[PDB]
């Protein structure tokens, strides 16, 4: 286990050769050494007698407890599970390396004394909040930016994939990343391509449930996940709707507007604080790009700063050819009389036809759509 | 040649290596056990000596003593009171009221006392480590550093030139300016270079549940920096944790404001704080409470400014030193292109137009690299800003 | 089984015998809600509606593969509206109970609150008792549901990936809810209830009268009549 | 499968060959003109390397190698002409046409007879066609005949130049990176006898290429920095002369070939010191060369330079004796002064700070050993021009207080104040030096060969020292007199003084602590010759230590010098002449290892390693030769050092699990001293795998075996964040873990990473790997640590000032003429190319940017820009003259 890094020549080498022989002889003498102990010392079994030494010393009902405090010559003050807490000695198989103040612990039972720690079973919002498998499908869904999409690799899967291109220029990437723009033109949409693409763990959150209904309660949980981000790998935070966290006032909420802003201060900490922050990427988005505040938006805390305009109307023609790719698809239609039908259809109305003129054919059983249910598809979806 | 001989001889031989580690004793991955190779000190002796003759001592909190006699009441956490003696192996001297100690189940006597209790979420907030942000990174404001540098450190490394002269030296300093300019990375500068305990505290972080209970917190800081000898406390973004006393009809905002009282408490008035010196860093400080502006808790008050001229050009020498540029751009011109521009803009526009080098091929940047840079970041992304209506600090 | 009684003896603390099957959570915090379980026998005059609804919910459990011949995506969301007492509940609660769905309804209690976890600092732990059930339907009544929808419909927008689980709101007065939340993309059909006219205040009456005691020749016709569409409740 | 139709191959070379009897044989034709059809056809169909898949040389020896079998042999009258067609065609696919057995049997097709010009056939093919058969006739048919018939008949007459133009075809096809498969036939190729190859390869390689020297330069070194004695013997010499014939790069002459120097014959470096002052053009490299003739990897050099040519460029020795170590006094006069260093810090003693709260209250310790680490809150922070006025009056009034002891330890506090020093480190003795007292002048007059160490100037040859030395009747004006100069002077290889102090050894002078250091004084002057110091050494060891059993002052410190006079050498001759000498009982047989293994410093010789284990494994050795089998692992501690980390690993993976897991007094008490000479680098795998066993005390043992593991993990240099293992260890060591004893020793713990800020390259390694010793004033106090008696009286002569070869830090340093500028400097972690593409990427650690006398770090490959193009000695060496020159516009 880690026993040698080094592969460097790669290759048929006398050098490969000579090397893993050196090896060969290390192990063998390793091997050697420690068979002479059991021979001239056999003593015990040492695969179950010092084992079962130390089950019979450990009391069969296993107590567990809670660490407050290590002081380091083998005796800490734990607390039990009632709440009076005692002030017993740790043993020695205890490998007292995975103790921190409040790791659950294994007490004796008779004299509490520590005598193993217990992994944790975690989390139950941990799991909330990472996705699991990648979302959908690729960059090639999208179409029609082309722009933007170099602009989120750039600052993103470029970093994480080709970490040579900025040390030769010796720079660091570019912090933040803000996509803002009219409601339905893809910014969630963006966001699952670049789930589908990276291999960091990802970390989703909307901005509307940053807030709560206890005093404090809403700082506290963004101090918790910067904790669990940082905690993983190199990751990728992604908060969707943070104006949400400004326009909507909910009595929810016991504080006011002034319990917004002190979650606000938290956010604008955890950006740019004087901690060492690691490898986090953050990724935000928007619709309301006005309202929100510009301390959060300096560069420092977020560098890029992308918009997303409507789609024009030979981009259009590109997204009917996506969402209507796997349809049998009758000859009837022409798809250029649907494009200028609103002036400023999104991306998001589109599908909105297309999935609805396919619920007007299973009323009728059939299995191709007619140019008369776009007809009244668009009666449906646009004009209420 | 030798294509499979040097393979398959390399693959027993690391198949060799497990072979006989799992014959000496690493394996069962654990719930928790030791290397068992490391537990022999305790194997047969200390099993037999750590737990046989040694009890568990259950821990307390003494009430009092009284005249006359030891006779201690003691306290525990829900049980009752008891009265109780020491042991021999302890004086009654450090047996002082109001302090934990360990306490045997059946006799119910004392057998060593114990440190207190430090709350934990006051412990997390001890850096323990330090950054690497030298002064030599915070070009271009030069007598708005010396002037903190006066304060800080050198009444801690020389106490000699103060205490001959006369003078009892200012204990607090606030630092305040428009955002981006140079503020909370000063301050990682004084945690670098000092040596007494620098204790952070973001001022987002005492705001409680509870009902008095962010002021206690403030206690504990306090508690444990008079321990010790000096320590630096360090307090970001304090416009929430107290702008100013306004109840007006329902008592609105009443609970942060208590906390706002506590800390005004430990910094004035009644055998002081002594040598513990803070350092408050704002955004805003138009709301901050005229109690709090008060000279005694907060003596300097350094302004952070846009830079002039000479110490916009000092940045751009700073977040490009370590880049591959052209020889013969000039800094200069640049600087005269952002007029009013923080220096966290200088360093975004350096980071931006290396990658313009990045975009087509090449592995230098030019001067036209620049100045596409400039427009983008200055005069682009100028729709935000954040400065203009933060220089009146509304 | 994890989460499971057992019998334990007290000298040693030896496992003794396996002691059955308590409760599920999901079922301890139905039987607090104690929703009127309802089905298609009781309902009166809705049968456009029902056809509707089917389409929806009904076709891609029994028939997923239905969709991928027509290659567009699965609805999940699904918006009732109409005046209040016209049965949005009993006809949600029909098409859970007809193709065997858990129904889950939250309200945002905190009775309920014990039983999804100990703070449940977001909604969407929720899901986790949800995807155990996986063919299960949660349902929201009449702005803190409004809030709560939204995260639920972010979350099965392509970031969650277990199937078979669907939304349904009931409210009333659709122009007044939230713009977010008329995106055309966002909900895949909304269904108006109207009061019951003539012919379908009579049969409410029918359904409703199998469990009275009558007396021979009564004509319900001529009492339909005189009340000029109430309600079905 | 589409099988038929095209089968012309399957069938026609079916055909022909099988009608070959049929057509050798009354059709005279036949014979040839097919044979000439099938020879050009298999030719021209296996030249290209795309379709590996030939459509003859997998298919027609399903009859045709039962054919060629009656075709060859079976012909009994081959022509000169019907030969170049049989054994040109039938010895391409006899790889491929016979099975592993092949190796026996290449030459009953090819031996024959060599067909003409077998590279005619094998032009635009790589090795498909004999190359990899080449590689099999060195294999297998060259061994078994150049084993002990290496002059022999045609197996090796023509496979000379048969592996001439085979090893020139590697460099002349493609020139890819087959160029290092060339060290892959030199080598396998007569291994031993690997001059005569090299012989035949460094004329071809000199008219080979100047661009195509280096990737292979740095192969054969990577070959070089292990190998069997008499390889690592013959293919270092033969590594010389390419940067000499082939290329003329020449400057990295000095520093490795310190490589050469003492296994090949110390008079061959000195021969390269002779190409030394041969190239006489012109003066920048010729500087930077000897540059480290001084002070770097060794001295002795001053006598050879005094030529007849004496202006400058002669008159450059003295420059190189003592004013570039005034520029390296310059190092911490101008340039330390300027970056952080105040003339007393003081404050680590400050940074002993919060106990007095931590759980109470203080003022509690008040023993009188911790006075004697309060010597170091002085001693240790006052390197580098640390000089104090009346701040040694900590030193001062404890020097008229007690301990005799530390008034040596207080007077030899200040040779490590004024380090590197002969200005004034004279004068400041002798302000403190007149007290008439044994301890304060023999602690301060031995603090006197301190200052001096490196200058080798007239300080005293035999001025202050022997007028000490001659005081004797007494105590350590007997003793701490023969230290100093020994240390001054152990660069030096003077004879003169050297037999001023070999009758020290003949006094026979029932002084024992004095005749124990008398054999580590002279086993720091001289690693060679005067076998006579050898004579002298083992008559006193026969005279006293025969006729006793008792302590190991005998066993720690007269084998030692011994070790030293003959340390360096693999040849295991210098194993015939000591150990043969002292044939004894196995008391004074401990020796054994000592000149056995320190003359196997780093080199691969692994069959000594399971000698050093094998013979005394454990035995359970009930308390006989527990001081033996503790030195047989110390002699395991190096061979550890520089096999560049490829037994480093695989050191910390057995002693984990052999001796401190899983053994008795090897592992409890001695163990851990392994990784206090394995590194003082700092890496957290063994960082945090020692104090598993020391915040468990293990308190049942001698527990000071295991606070001898405490002083000795904060053994590494170059100041990190282990303060925290060893205060919080400081704070439990205050109550528990004895003051009584310890007082002295948590604190100097403490108190030896932070030596100053700076000045920590103590670890043998240079350029970038060869030795610089540094091995002669260290291995001395490994060595004294075992185990007791000596942390309060004999041991603090050696426990202050034992190792004292810094040189310093740094390599930020321009040194041109002028002395003005600074550099244009980017430091990195360490490089990780062996043959990659090119441009080779040398290191990836690019973030830091410097340009000035900055750190030099653990695993650093530091290179520049701005087409300065830094061409004096492109290795490493940090005082590069740094000239420049600008034709790329
Ligand atoms: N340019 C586009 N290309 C392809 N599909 C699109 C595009 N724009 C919108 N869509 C479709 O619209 C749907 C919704 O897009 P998305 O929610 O990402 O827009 P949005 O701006 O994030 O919405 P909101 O503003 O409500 O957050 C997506 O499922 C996607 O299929
Ligand atoms: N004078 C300066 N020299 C170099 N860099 C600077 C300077 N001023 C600011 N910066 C850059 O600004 C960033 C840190 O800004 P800082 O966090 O101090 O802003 P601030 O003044 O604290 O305002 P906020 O409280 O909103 O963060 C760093 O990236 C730093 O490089
Ligand atoms: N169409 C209907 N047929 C039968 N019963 C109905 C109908 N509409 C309402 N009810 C009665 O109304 C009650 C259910 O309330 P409901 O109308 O579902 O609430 P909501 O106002 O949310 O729709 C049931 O007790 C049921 O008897
Ligand atoms: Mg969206
Ligand atoms: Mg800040």
């Amino acid at each position: 286990a880690s026993k040698l890094p080094l592969v460097t020549p790669h290759t048929q080498c006398r050098l490969k050769l000579l090397k893993l022989e050196r090896i060969k002889d290390y192990l063998l003498m390793e091997e050697e050494f420690i068979r002479n102990q059991e021979q001239m010392k056999p003593l015990e079994e040492k695969q179950e007698e010092e084992r079962s030494k130390v089950d019979d010393l450990r009391g069969t009902p296993m107590s567990v407890g809670t660490l407050e405090e290590i002081i380091d010559d083998n005796h800490a003050i734990v607390s039990t599970s009632v709440g009076s807490e005692h002030y017993v000695s740790i043993l020695s198989f205890v490998d007292k390396d995975l103790l921190e103040p409040g790791c659950s612990v294994l007490l004796n039972h008779k004299v509490h004394a520590v005598i193993g720690v217990l992994m944790d079973d975690t989390d139950p919002l941990v799991t909330v909040m990472k996705v699991e498998k990648a979302p959908q499908e690729t960059y090639a869904d999208i179409g029609g930016l082309d722009n933007q999409i170099q602009e989120i690799k750039e600052s993103v899967e470029l970093p994480l994939t080709h970490p040579e291109y900025y040390e030769e220029m010796g720079i660091k990437p570019p912090k933040g990343v803000i996509l803002y723009g009219p409601p339905g033109t893809g910014k969630t949409l963006l966001a699952k391509a670049v789930a589908n693409q990276t291999s960091a763990t990802f970390l989703r959150v909307v901005g509307s449930e940053l807030i709560q209904k206890y005093l404090g309660d809403g700082p506290k949980l963004v101090r918790e996940l910067f904790r669990v981000a940082e905690e993983h790998a190199p990751s990728i935070v992604f908060i969707d709707e943070i104006d949400a966290i400004g326009t909507k006032r909910y009595d929810s909420n016991s504080g006011g507007e002034r319990e917004i802003q002190r979650t606000m201060l938290e956010l604008l900490n955890q950006l740019d604080g004087f901690d060492s922050r690691g490898d986090v990427k953050v990724i935000m988005a928007t619709n309301r790009i006005e309202t929100l505040d510009p301390a959060l938006i300096r560069p420092g805390r977020i560098d890029r700063k992308i918009e997303f305009p409507l789609p024009d109307e030979k981009t259009k023609k590109r997204i009917f050819q996506i969402h209507t790719s796997r349809m049998t698809l009758a000859d009837d239609v022409t798809l250029d009389d649907l494009i200028m039908a609103k002036d400023d259809l999104s991306g998001a109305d589109i599908k909105a036809i297309c999935t609805e003129a396919g619920l007007m054919a299973l009323r009728e059983r059939r299995m191709k759509v007619t140019n008369e249910d776009f007809k009244k598809s668009k009666e449906n979806v646009l004009y209420k | 040649t030798y294509s499979r001989q040097i393979k398959q001889v390399e693959d027993d031989i690391q198949q060799l290596l497990k072979k006989i580690n799992e014959l000496t004793g690493i394996k069962e991955s654990d719930t928790g056990l030791a290397p068992p190779a490391l537990w022999d000190l305790a194997a047969d002796k200390q099993t037999l000596q750590s737990e046989q003759p040694l009890q568990v001592a259950r821990c307390t909190k003494i009430i009092n003593a009284d005249s006359e006699d030891p006779k201690y009441i003691i306290n525990v956490k829900q049980f009752a009171k008891f009265v109780v003696d020491l042991s021999d192996q302890v004086a009654p001297t450090d047996i002082e009221e109001g302090m934990r100690v360990g306490v045997d189940r059946n006799k119910y006597q004392i057998h060593i006392p114990l440190p207190p209790k430090i709350d934990p979420t006051v412990t997390m907030m001890q850096v323990e480590e330090k950054p690497d942000v030298t002064y030599s990174d915070v070009g271009g404001c030069k007598e708005q550093i010396e002037k903190l540098r006066e304060v800080v450190e050198t009444p801690l490394l020389h106490p000699e030139r103060f205490v001959n002269l006369g003078i009892e030296p200012p204990k607090g300093v606030l630092l305040f300016g428009p955002p981006g300019t140079g503020k909370t990375l000063c301050a990682r500068a004084v945690a670098n270079r000092t040596d007494a305990c620098f204790i952070r505290v973001i001022g987002s972080e005492l705001v409680q549940k509870y009902v008095g209970e962010g002021a206690r917190m403030v206690r504990e800081l306090f508690e444990m920096a008079r321990t010790k000898k000096a320590c630096l406390i360090f307090f970001d973004e304090i416009d929430a944790i107290g702008g100013a006393r306004f109840d007006d009809g329902a008592g609105g905002d009443n609970e942060v404001q208590r906390t706002m009282l506590e800390l005004i408490n430990q910094l004035d008035g009644f055998d002081p704080r002594g040598n513990i010196k803070v350092l408050m860093a704002t955004n805003r400080p138009d709301t901050l409470d005229p109690a709090l502006m008060r000279p005694g808790r907060l003596d300097r008050k350094i302004e952070f400014s846009l830079p002039d001229l000479e110490g916009r050009t000092h940045i751009f020498k700073i977040h490009a030193r370590s880049m591959s540029v052209e020889r013969d751009i000039r800094f200069e011109l640049l600087a005269r292109l952002c007029p009013n521009s923080t220096g966290a803009e200088i360093r975004s526009v350096c980071t931006e137009a290396g990658m313009f080098a990045i975009r087509a091929r090449r592995k230098i940047a030019t001067e036209k690299d620049f100045l596409e840079a400039v427009n983008k970041v200055i005069k682009s992304y100028a729709k935000f800003s954040a400065t203009p209506r933060y220089m009146t600090y509304n | 089984t994890p989460n499971c009684r057992v019998a334990l003896r007290n000298d040693s603390y030896t496992l003794h015998k396996i002691l059955p099957n308590k409760v599920d959570p999901l079922v301890s915090l139905m039987m607090v809600e104690k929703v009127p379980d309802s089905t298609y026998e009781m309902i009166g005059g809705l049968d456009k509606q029902i056809k509707e609804i089917k389409e929806v919910i009904e076709l891609p459990v029994k028939h997923p593969e239905l969709f991928e011949a027509l290659g567009i995506a699965q609805p999940k969301g699904v918006l009732l509206y109409g005046p209040p007492g016209t049965g949005k509940t009993l006809l949600a609660r029909a098409v859970a109970h007809h193709t065997d769905c858990t129904f889950i309804r939250v309200s945002g209690s905190e009775l309920v609150q014990k039983f999804i976890g100990e703070g449940a600092r977001m909604v969407r732990e929720l899901f986790v008792m949800a995807r155990e059930h996986a063919p299960s339907i949660i349902f929201m009544d009449e702005s803190e549901v409004q809030r709560t929808m939204l995260e639920l419909l972010n979350q099965l927008d392509g970031f969650e990936a277990t199937k078979n689980i669907k939304v349904i709101m009931a409210t009333n007065r659709i122009d007044i809810l939230d713009s977010a939340l008329l995106r055309p993309g966002r909900i895949d059909r909304k269904i108006e209830f109207p009061p019951p006219n003539e012919e379908a205040r009579l049969d409410i009456l029918k359904i409703h009268s199998r469990k009275m005691n009558l007396t021979r020749g009564i004509n319900l016709r001529k009492i339909a009549e005189l009340m000029p569409g109430a309600s079905g409740a | 499968m589409e099988e038929g139709g095209r089968d012309k191959a399957p069938v026609q070379p079916q055909q022909s060959p099988a009608a070959a009897p049929g057509g050798t044989d009354e059709k005279p034709s036949g014979k040839e003109r097919r044979d000439a059809g099938d020879k050009d056809k298999e030719q021209e169909l296996s030249e290209e390397d795309k379709q590996l898949q030939d459509e003859l040389e997998m298919l027609v020896e399903r009859l045709g190698e039962k054919d060629t079998s009656l075709y060859r042999p079976a012909l009994e009258e081959l022509r000169r002409q019907i030969r170049s067609s049989t054994t040109s065609m039938t010895s391409v696919p006899k790889p491929l046409k016979f099975l592993r057995p092949h190796y026996g049997k290449l030459k009953e097709i090819y031996e024959n007879m060599a067909p003409g010009e077998n590279k005619r056939f094998a032009a635009d093919i790589i090795s498909v066609l004999a190359m990899t058969m080449s590689g099999e006739r060195e294999c297998l048919k060259y061994r078994l005949v150049g084993s002990q018939e290496e002059l022999a008949s045609w197996g090796h007459e023509y496979v000379r130049h048969l592996a001439g133009e085979v090893a020139k075809e590697w460099q002349e096809l493609d020139d890819a990176e087959k160029v290092q498969r060339e060290p892959l036939l030199t080598l396998v190729k007569e291994i031993v006898p690997y001059n005569m190859a090299h012989n035949a390869e460094h004329e071809a390689c000199d008219l080979l290429m100047e661009i195509e020297q280096v990737d292979m330069l740095e192969k054969d070194i990577d070959e070089n920095a292990y190998a069997k004695v008499c390889l690592y013997l013959t293919s270092c010499v033969n590594y010389v002369p390419e940067p000499e014939n082939s290329a003329l790069l020449r400057c990295a002459l000095g520093v490795f070939r310190k490589f050469s120097r003492f296994p090949e014959a110390l008079r061959l470096a000195l021969m390269l010191n002779d190409m030394e002052l041969v190239e006489d053009i012109f003066t920048s490299c010729k500087d930077v060369v000897v540059q480290k003739q001084m002070a770097f990897m060794l001295g002795r050099h001053g006598v050879f330079l005094e030529l007849s040519e004496d202006v400058e460029e002669y008159e450059d020795l003295t420059e190189i004796m003592s004013n570039v170590q005034l520029n390296s006094n310059f190092l911490a006069l101008a340039r330390e002064l300027d970056i952080m260093e105040p003339k007393v810090p003081d404050d680590i003693y400050k940074t002993h700070l919060e106990n007095n709260r931590f759980g109470g209250s203080g003022s509690q310790v008040d023993s009188a050993r911790m006075n004697l680490a309060s010597s170091f809150v002085n001693g240790f922070v006052n390197a580098a021009f640390g000089q104090d006025k009346l701040l040694t009056d900590d030193g001062n009034k404890w020097l008229y207080k007690n301990k005799d002891h530390g008034m040596l330890s207080a007077a030899a506090s200040l040779g490590m104040i004024l380090l590197w020093d002969v200005d004034g480190g004279l004068t400041q003795i002798d302000k403190y030096l007149y007290s008439s007292e044994d301890y304060i002048k023999s602690g301060a007059l031995l603090a006197c060969g301190i200052v001096n160490s490196g200058v080798r100037n007239e300080c005293d040859p035999a001025l202050a020292l022997l007028s000490d030395y001659v005081l004797h009747n007494s105590n350590t004006m007997r003793l701490g007199s023969i230290f100093g100069l020994g240390l001054a002077y152990a660069g030096s290889n003077r004879e003169d003084v050297l037999t001023l102090l070999l009758p020290v050894m003949g006094d026979s002078k029932s002084s024992m602590e004095v005749a124990g250091v008398t054999a580590l004084a002279c086993g720091m002057i001289a690693v060679g010759s005067c076998n006579g110091d050898v004579t002298s050494t083992i008559l006193q060891t026969i005279m006293e230590k025969s006729e006793t059993e008792l302590k190991d002052t005998y066993a720690r410190w007269l084998p030692l010098g011994l070790g030293l006079n003959h340390l360096g050498k693999g040849e295991a001759i210098e194993a015939i002449l000591a150990a043969l000498e002292v044939v004894s009982e196995p008391f004074r047989s401990f020796a054994n290892t000592l000149v056995d293994v320190c003359a196997y410093a780093g080199s691969g010789n692994v069959l000594k390693v399971q000698q050093l284990l094998h013979i005394c494994s454990e035995h359970f050795d009930s308390k006989e030769k527990e001081e033996d089998k503790d030195k047989k692992e110390k002699k395991d501690k190096d061979k550890k050092e520089a096999p560049a980390d490829m037994g480093a690993h695989q050191g910390v993976a057995v002693l984990g699990i052999a001796l401190i897991a899983m053994g008795e007094e090897i592992g409890a008490e001695m163990a851990l001293r392994t990784f206090g000479h394995l590194l003082r680098y700092g890496e957290p795998t063994l960082r945090r795998a020692v104090p598993l066993a020391l915040a468990l005390i293990s308190v049942s043992n001698p527990r000071l075996n295991i606070l001898d593991t405490l002083s000795k993990f904060s053994h590494d240099a170059d100041p990190e964040v282990s303060y925290n293992s060893i205060f919080a260890m400081g704070m439990v060591g205050s109550g528990t873990n004895n003051a009584r004893l310890a007082a002295m020793l948590r604190q100097l713990a403490q108190y030896h990473a932070k030596d100053p800020n700076n000045l920590f390259m103590v670890r043998l390694a240079q350029g970038l790997t060869h030795l610089g010793k540094g091995t002669l004033t260290l291995c001395p106090y490994h060595s004294d640590r075992q185990l007791m008696s000596q942390v309060a009286v004999a041991g603090l002569l050696t426990v202050l000032v034992s190792f004292l070869d810094v040189r310093n830090i740094i390599l930020g340093k321009s040194h041109y003429v002028l002395y003005g500028l600074v550099a244009a400097m980017q430091p990195r972690m360490l490089v990780t190319f062996d043959e990659e593409l090119r441009p080779l990427p040398v290191s990836v650690r690019v973030g830091q940017a410097v340009d000035v006398v900055g750190q030099a770090g653990k695993p650093k490959t530091i290179t520049g820009f701005q087409t300065h193009t830094t061409p004096v000695l492109l290795a490493h060496g940090e005082r590069a003259e740094l000239a420049t020159e600008e034709f790329l516009p």
